């Protein structure tokens, strides 16, 4: 009654036979914006089942030298499905997410993955330059990787200059290949403003990192992917206009 | 404790503005269970977590 | 007017003093609040979260392998594995824990710590360990017959992958100042050692070694006092 | 009626005025009940306690919990800025502006960056001295120039008429100036981390200088002069101390272990990364 | 007397501080009040009045023809006519409106604007227009198929000579700081364009062109905060 | 053409949601807008060598400085009180320990002819005595207009 | 809101004169309808102005 | 503000004077007391 | 002047201008030699009883 | 990425050895004639 779960959102559903509970970030569920907190006067749109549903990215393959990957949300979804279209025609976006990560292997494999959810996840230039002129900055394709994800140059300091060991403050879970093959976190809408622009601003990144490296003795399966499936719980859109991809 | 009849006054404000005042009124509220144990299915300390 | 007599403390500016100052903007009403998830009230909520002790903090540990505790099949039974001091506000494996940073803004601490070990093996890897705690005294135990005498917990590798060694508060004082030794070494908390209970036993065809991951946190008993400024930061010139 | 399909938090709050007590616990010999075994793969911390691990006594615990709240932790004045007013001979401006950014000095910066969102009030004290140190009896003007307001172009320029801008007039021999400031953000909270860009458009991949700069933090400029006609010959620094009061905080995040470089950017060295914990000789020697 | 301890803020003169000062004239009774028509209480009453947006503010607009929007019979259908940014505290056609001057003494604003168009033609002149509003985003719409996507209002020339395009508050923040761009361009409100819905159609013997007059105001929702000093004024020497 | 502004509103132009609006309206009243001190005048007292008057008169007109002038001229009629602060410094800037006299000479009253002249006896005229090293003088003034 | 038992005092005056005091007592009164719509015959928002 | 007139005794520091001074540590709660044997209250107990 | 309290474990200032004087946490007193002498109240800080 | 857009079910190999993809009735008509295409290909149900 624990390790077996099913998640049904929209026309999509996810089953897992090996799971460690579910994390509900900061003890809240996603929700629609209350009349008292709202500011913009126009009426938001609420597609429900056409937007809220599980989208599945490509799989990141899992090696011994892998340093770990990250994504940005909503950014990964801005080009996909009806969710990507609404976010282009509207200036004001709000919602939560349900994040699900699939990695499996066999009882002769081993490793662990740290899966975290980082609100306002800021990447950082890498260089010794102390002058804001000559100092390096990351590129747009790095800051906002898209569907293809990005990779860590320094996974230990999380590329932001902050130790990985304290990442356990964020809502997280581990994939420990002897214990569970999935990690699921349900993120509420977090932001200092009720609505925002899905295009200019990403609420939070996702992070998958090998704290303990993958090991398998020869003859077993070398190819392990990491798949990601994310659903936008409770979506709203406002400020309808023409289409802007960026 | 103690301090019998010490007639303390601090929060009295001399201005018409709320932010001119002085901290605090304190707060004793805590909710560690949102950061420390933010899981859907509650887990007891007796039971094993995974069954 | 009202006759007054001024006292020492006049014209002094005390950084921590609680006073009223004049408002710049009369009639200012701030932007309405909204609900934001994850509000904090006290920092003790953040000290109850487990973060990762860096036990392999030694040299030649490369970058991220500093957080891992190598476990393999031994030869001589009854072997030591890793050891660290319990002082959370002291240089060492606690220096990477969140609870290690917050107790380092304060002059003193009191309470029960907690140390969680997570073994990442293959499903087929079995073993037992002995996580022992020895209060202040003679130096690090030399044997497991000496280390069993302290507070210890035996842990079997299995379905549930974590055990927790709680480190009860055992002290003569109510508090312990966090600082270096030779004098303040009066306040040293103790020593955690981790021994082989039996052995790391693995079938054929499976990797011959694994890694334990250690984490650390506080219990409901933990407190702090006399807030000060941390030692980890250094600045030279104004950041441009 | 004709179309039917058209038709909370688990955690709660409790007051804690003192450290937790300890109840007595005896041994346990039995199966099925196992407080020690945890599984951290759920992201939840071990709930095991003192009393189920060993045998304990009873401890009534009157240790105070109060000093560690975010109000007491963050209400202290610490230096957010330094302003150098020459006014002396040779090339003489006659005034100096300081854009208000409290990220310029590391010691108070690392306390704030424990949190993603913050909403507070402020108490600013202005301690001005001369070049080496001293106080002469010169009159000063501290003026606040909010965003969009004209910045003063000269010592005597008309923007110092301050018919609207708040200003402070003070003598170097007076105790340091002090004022209370509200929460002025046009959003609902300050945020020290903004992952995003302020405007639309095509972003350069070579150099993004606009990445991570929140608009909501731009509070205007602080400007000093010496109230006078001709000029003084002195040279003075004003140190600016900000106290946080009535403060609320959201979404805690890890504490920065790497050396800071820039005010507005979390740039760190890709070379040279310093380990978070000092290194010992062997993992088997605790000392 | 009463022992006192003086604090920082002593001897400072803060322009906005609220204090008592000594009266010069004890026993002074002022001249009686009388009723005067037109009393004001808040400045938001004055921001709800429509004044004339200067849309033709461009060069070679001579003196007073800067306030007029030329409308004539087009050739290619679906043509643009005039466009202006919505930011009332920004340089542009709003710089001549009363609401443009008052939001310029404050650091921030929030609310719904309103834009009234009055067509001065001959009685015999007919036509339709499309007044569209596009929230922040890609630049000024290129087409009316792009401009119809925003908030728009179609308006028929006729007996009633004015239409009003209300500009609802659509924002991520509660307020918007009024300032220039490149950074503060985060707070830009949007773009108003005015397109030909059909055409300006006129019988024989009638003038072949007319002028629209545009006006602007605020709704009951509009507010302001953090009062400062305006940028329009400059002084050099004391006025004699 | 009726001179009345459009009464059309948010809610009849488009479809809207419900917004409870707690934005404050308070800071924009004429009390808060006009209660700030700003410079109405500057007075130059030589008193030094060479030609020396020994005093300077300033007729009270607050229209002399533009920044505070444009706020007042938003309105045709005004009835208010006043708070005057006198900040005196030396030529470049400084404060020495010299005693000062600030005297108000209402219409019809004799203006002082010299540094020591008898009109400074001020048996009636209000005056302020202050040292350059003291915090700036300050007084409250009523509404003195003979009209309303 | 909030500010439980803050004991505010401002308007207390130390002089025998009314103009010595400090602003305000505020005012929340508005009458925009005299400047914005000063017309004899009232006009509704539904109806067309001129009939 | 409240008109005041300062008196002789201003700025003097009298060693035996009883006054309030500013706390350095807001929110400080000291270490709990315990019972210790042999408490003294007045020095006349020691003169007997 | 600056009078700063540096509790046990806290960094001691290395220079006149050194960063440990930022005192974002350490209590400090700023005072002029011409001001009446500084004064503060201190609690019972012993980690014993 | 195109096939996730439809109705899908993710299935983990494990103790329970079967998953079931239910194929909801999604149609413009109430019925579908069963026959070949080119014309009756109007009634085609979909693709698994
Ligand atoms: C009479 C002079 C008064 C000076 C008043 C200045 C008040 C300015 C508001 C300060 C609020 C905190 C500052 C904002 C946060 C950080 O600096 C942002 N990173 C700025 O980029
Ligand atoms: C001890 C010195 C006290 C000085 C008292 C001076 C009070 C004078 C009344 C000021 C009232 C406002 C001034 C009158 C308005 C404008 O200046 C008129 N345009 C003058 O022509």
């Amino acid at each position: 009654s624990d390790r077996v779960a099913q998640l049904t959102v929209g026309n999509s559903s996810i089953t897992t036979q090996e799971a460690a509970n579910i994390v509900l970030a900061y003890g809240e569920w996603p929700e629609y914006c209350p009349d008292t907190d709202a500011t913009a006067v126009d009426k938001p749109t609420r597609p429900d089942v056409s937007v809220n549903r599980f989208y599945t990215l490509d799989s990141k393959m899992w090696q011994e030298n892998s340093t770990g990957w990250y994504w940005k949300f909503p950014d990964v979804l801005n080009k996909t499905g009806v969710f990507g279209q609404n976010a282009q025609f509207h200036y004001l976006y709000r919602s939560g997410f349900c994040l699900h990560v699939q990695c499996n292997a066999s009882k002769f494999h081993q490793g662990a993955l740290l899966v975290a959810v980082i609100p306002e996840f800021v990447i950082a230039g890498r260089g010794s330059n102390t002058k804001p002129n000559e100092a390096p900055h990351p590129g747009f394709t790095t800051t906002f990787p898209g569907t293809t994800g990005a990779t860590f140059h320094d996974p230990y300091v999380l590329d932001s200059g902050v130790p990985l060991s304290q990442a356990l403050i964020y809502p997280h879970q581990w994939i420990n290949l002897r214990t569970n093959n999935c990690a699921t976190v349900i993120v509420p809408y977090i932001n200092a403003v009720p609505f925002d622009s899905a295009i200019n601003h990403s609420n939070f990144g996702l992070i998958v990192i090998p704290v303990s490296p993958l090991k398998y003795s020869s003859g077993a399966t070398t190819a392990i992917p990491i798949t990601i499936t994310i659903a936008p719980l409770n979506s709203e859109f406002g400020g309808l206009r023409q289409a802007v991809s960026q | 404790a103690t301090g019998g009849s010490t007639i303390n006054f601090t929060n009295i404000n001399y201005y018409k503005d709320s932010y001119a005042a002085s901290a605090t009124r304190q707060d004793f509220t805590q909710d560690p269970k949102k950061f420390t144990q933010p899981v859907l299915d509650s887990i007891r300390e007796l039971s094993a977590p995974l069954n | 007017g009202i006759p007054a007599e001024l006292r020492p403390g006049t014209n002094q500016f005390l950084t921590t003093d609680d006073d009223t100052a004049a408002p710049i903007l009369p009639g200012f009403t701030p932007t309405p609040t909204i609900h934001i998830p994850g509000e904090v009230h006290s920092l003790l909520e953040l000290c109850r979260v487990e973060t990762i002790l860096e036990v392999n903090n030694t040299t030649e540990a490369t970058g991220l392998t500093r957080l891992l505790i190598p476990v393999s099949s031994q030869n001589k039974a009854d072997e030591l594995c890793a050891a660290f001091m319990v002082d959370p506000g002291r240089i060492g494996p606690w220096q990477s824990t969140l609870v290690g940073q917050i107790c380092r803004y304060y002059t003193q601490w009191s309470g029960s710590l907690k140390v969680t070990f997570m073994f990442t093996g293959s499903f087929m890897a079995t073993g037992k360990m002995l996580v022992a705690y020895s209060p202040p005294g003679s130096a690090q135990p030399a044997n497991r017959e000496t280390a069993m005498l302290g507070t210890h917990v035996i842990w079997d590798f299995g379905l549930q992958s974590s055990v927790s060694l709680v480190i009860p508060w055992i002290s003569n004082t109510h508090f312990r100042t966090a600082k270096t030794g030779g004098n303040y070494d009066y306040y040293t908390a103790g020593v955690v050692t981790l021994w082989y209970q039996t052995n790391y036993v693995v079938p054929p065809e499976t990797p011959g070694e694994a890694y334990i991951i250690a984490m650390g946190a506080d219990l409901y008993k933990f407190t702090l006092k006399i807030c000060k400024d941390t030692d980890e930061v250094t600045q030279q010139a104004v950041l441009q | 009626d004709p179309v039917e399909d058209i038709i909370r938090a688990i955690s709660s709050a409790t007051n804690v005025e003192s450290a937790a007590n300890t109840t007595p616990s005896s041994h346990r010999l039995e199966t099925g009940r196992v407080p020690a075994l945890q599984a951290a793969e759920t992201g939840a911390t071990s709930n095991a306690t003192d009393e189920n691990m060993i045998e304990t006594r009873c401890v009534v615990n009157r240790n105070g919990v109060l000093e560690t709240t975010i109000n007491h932790f963050f209400s202290r004045s610490g230096l957010v800025g330094v302003v150098n007013l020459t006014d002396g001979g040779t090339d003489t401006t006659g005034y100096v502006t300081w854009d208000i950014d409290i990220m310029g000095f590391v010691q108070l910066r690392r306390k704030c960056e424990m949190f993603t969102y913050m909403r507070f009030n402020a108490e600013f004290t202005f301690v001005t001295t001369t070049k080496n140190g001293e106080a002469r009896p010169y009159m000063l003007q501290y003026m606040y120039v909010p965003p969009g307001a004209p910045k003063p172009t000269g010592r005597d320029a008309f923007q110092w008429q301050t018919a609207t801008n708040p200003s402070v007039f003070v003598k170097l021999t007076d105790p340091p100036a002090q004022v209370s400031v509200p929460f002025m953000s046009p959003a609902s909270a300050y945020q020290w981390f903004y992952d995003g860009y302020p405007t639309f458009g095509q972003h350069p991949e070579t150099s993004n200088t606009t990445y991570g700069l929140c608009p909501n933090n731009m509070m205007g400029t602080f400007a000093v002069r010496v109230v006078s006609r001709e000029a003084s010959q002195l040279k003075l620094q004003t140190r600016v101390y900000m106290k946080l009061k009535h403060v609320r905080a959201w979404v805690p995040r890890p504490i920065r272990s790497q050396p800071y470089l820039l005010k507005n950017f979390p740039n760190y060295d890709s070379s040279k990364i310093t380990n978070s914990a000092r290194d010992r000789s062997s993992i088997k020697q605790a000392n």
